[PDB]
């Protein structure tokens, strides 16, 4: 019923405005889903955890700020703590004013008096720092007064720290990001989107409220097709790389049917749903040259892991809150063994590129082929050799990507122009983007004459479009497809090696950002008066 | 169905029955589809209600939107 449509997205929308309104939309009972273990329940993990200073208090962000709280109780370590937050100000301010806060740093930690003087960073070291601030000073001045500066912490700091009340709270912190991740853990929201193995849903951490997009993959179609290793190096390809411009994995777990992959939500939907569903078809060329910039550099990430993604279309690119696009589904993505070409007739008819449609052998090109396919389709509101929705024989637009040439419009600036066809080059030799600076040869394009590219990379040009926080960008919920069951299909002992490989359950660095994220780690991480232990922390009893 | 899915559903109707009378009207339905951006008509109100409305009264109860979300 056309209501349907209506309450999926009022429901959807009611969760992504905080959940009910308080408790930012936490479960009612989320104190008692996270509570803290007793301290004593932590042996194993006190006689296990490898003692590692960078990893304990830097990289996980849950043991950073443990380790900060256990330093502003002292006073002498507290303004080498100071001295971390100004110099990450300064790796992020205008490289006009970066003289005069350096200047600013520099009096303030490290002059003999300076008012917060930090001496544990060598005398020798602040010389040499002071002689190239006074020469063209750059954003990475500071990292080798920083990198001396955790040279102090890892020692006594550190050692007193893990004897402190603040480590033994980090271990009940990760006991708690171990903890099983079920069914239980989530609430499903409506589905987003159809494939692969499965379907795509919004969903949401009970405890916490932080909404997710799950993957959904069904056990028994993985199984009818034969689908286990592609199943696991998606998990494992999503969860290897870190990039600002690819979805990124927060869980991954079993249901009784399914195996899910639990995904950054993209809440400014799809790049299809902008070009078709938001007016006239495509949008204007400032658009698409900033979201090609952001695929381009997502591409490079993954080819920096020597992983080719072949399955470049508009469905596949996500916008975020900000606006910002990541690359989303990387189930046909594939790992190139160092030097070598690989084969496989996959991806979507359209969007296959020559050698990928003739079942030749081939590298990381038919990314720079779905490149070209995707700055076309933004700029013209249509696919380079297919009409809109045009009833037309796959054959046919196979025929058309293998022999016909695209055609542009009164849409195209000569360097959109330019670009297309040098990417749209049906020989994967003569392409760009497969030469020897790879991805470089791109960013030099006419095409991004106006784009820099280390400003972007580094998150500070503003995009062109910012998302209605309240708006669902997306097909209404009676039109997303749907698979036919699967049938005859009978789950083993036989896949519980596999699935148990797979559900690994919480990502340690996303998990611990959610909780900070949703103030969950705020609001838990109390002590008892005047910062004397809490029950779960007094090792005498309960 | 469990009472953890009928707990939720009650609480997708309340989003429309703003003031719990126990019913949807097609008032409540226009308010939340304008606060979604859509201006649908008097008609176009009553049409989506028909569709939903079992018993034929003009409005949805928590019975007639349960049998419609299962
Ligand atoms: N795999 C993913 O990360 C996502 C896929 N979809 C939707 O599901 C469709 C694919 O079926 C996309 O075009 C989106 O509308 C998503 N929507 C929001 N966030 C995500 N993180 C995804
Ligand atoms: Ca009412
Ligand atoms: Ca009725």
């Amino acid at each position: 019923m056309e209501l349907e449509n209506i309450v999926a997205n009022t429901v959807l929308l009611k969760a992504r405005e905080g959940g009910g309104g308080k408790r930012k939309g936490k479960s009612k009972k989320w104190k008692e889903i996270l509570k803290f273990p007793h301290i004593s329940q932590c042996e194993d993990l006190r006689r296990t955890i490898d003692r590692d200073y960078c990893s304990l208090c830097d990289k996980q962000p849950i043991g950073r700020l443990l380790f900060r709280q256990f330093c502003e109780t002292r006073p002498g370590l507290e303004c080498y703590i100071q001295f971390l937050d100004s110099v990450a100000e300064y790796e992020v301010t205008p490289d006009e004013k970066l003289g005069e806060k350096g200047k600013k740093i520099m009096t303030k930690y490290l002059t003999p008096k300076s008012p917060v003087f930090i001496a544990q960073v060598g005398q020798d070291l602040v010389s040499q720092t002071e002689e190239k601030l006074l020469q063209k000073p750059c954003k990475e001045l500071f990292s080798a007064c920083a990198q001396s500066v955790h040279e102090y912490l890892r020692g006594e700091p550190f050692h007193e720290y893990l004897d402190s009340m603040f480590f033994d709270r980090f271990l009940q912190w990760k006991w708690l990001e171990r903890q099983p991740v079920t069914k239980n853990t989530f609430r499903q929201y409506r589905v987003l989107g159809k494939g692969g193995f499965g379907e795509v849903c919004a969903c949401q951490v009970r405890a916490t409220g932080k909404m997710y997009a799950c993957k959904r993959l069904e056990k028994k179609r993985i199984k009818k097709r034969k689908g286990e290793s592609m199943a696991l190096n998606e998990k494992q390809i999503l969860e290897k790389v870190n990039s600002q411009f690819v979805v990124n994995l927060a869980y991954a777990y079993e249901t009784k049917d399914a195996l899910c992959l639990v995904l950054t939500i993209m809440n400014g939907g799809d790049l299809k749903f902008h070009i078709y569903n938001m007016g006239n078809p495509g949008f204007e060329e400032e658009r698409a040259l900033f979201y090609a910039a952001e695929i381009l550099c997502g591409l490079e990430d993954l080819h920096h892991e020597n992983t080719v993604y072949r399955d470049l279309k508009p469905e596949n690119i996500l916008l975020d809150d900000y606006g910002h696009i990541r690359i989303s589904d990387l189930g046909l993505a594939v790992k190139i063994p160092e030097g070598d070409l690989i084969r496989g007739r996959v991806g979507t008819v359209g969007y296959m590129a020559p050698e990928v449609l003739n079942n030749q052998r081939y590298g990381l090109s038919p990314d720079y082929w779905g490149l070209g396919c995707l700055i076309y389709e933004m700029i013209e509101g249509q696919s380079p050799f297919r009409g809109r929705k045009e009833k037309v024989k796959r054959e046919e637009v196979d025929r058309r990507v293998l022999e016909t040439e695209e055609v542009y419009s009164h849409k195209f600036s000569e360097e959109a122009k330019s670009i297309c066809k040098m990417l749209l080059t049906k020989d994967a030799k003569q392409r760009l983007g497969c030469q020897e600076e790879e991805a470089a040869e791109v960013k030099r394009h006419p095409f991004f004459r106006n784009m820099n590219f280390k400003r972007l990379e580094a998150g500070m040009l503003d995009p062109p479009f910012v998302p209605d926080p309240r708006a669902v960008y997306c097909k209404d919920v009676l039109d997303i497809e749907q698979f036919s069951t699967v049938k005859g299909v009978n789950l083993d002992h036989t896949d519980d090696d596999f699935y148990s490989k797979f559900s690994t359950g919480s990502v340690s660095i996303p998990w611990q950002n959610e909780m900070i994220e949703t103030e969950c780690f705020k609001e838990l991480n109390v002590f008892g008066p005047n910062g004397t232990l809490p029950p779960d922390l007094n090792r005498n009893h309960p | 169905l469990t009472e953890e899915q009928i707990a939720e559903f009650k609480e997708a109707f309340s989003l429309f029955d703003k003031d719990g009378d126990g019913t949807i009207t097609t008032k409540e339905l226009g308010t939340v589809m304008r606060s979604l951006g859509q201006n649908p008509t008097e008609a176009e109100l009553q049409d989506m209600i028909n569709e939903v409305d079992a018993d034929g009264n003009g409005t949805i109860d928590f019975p007639e939107f349960l049998t419609m979300m299962a």
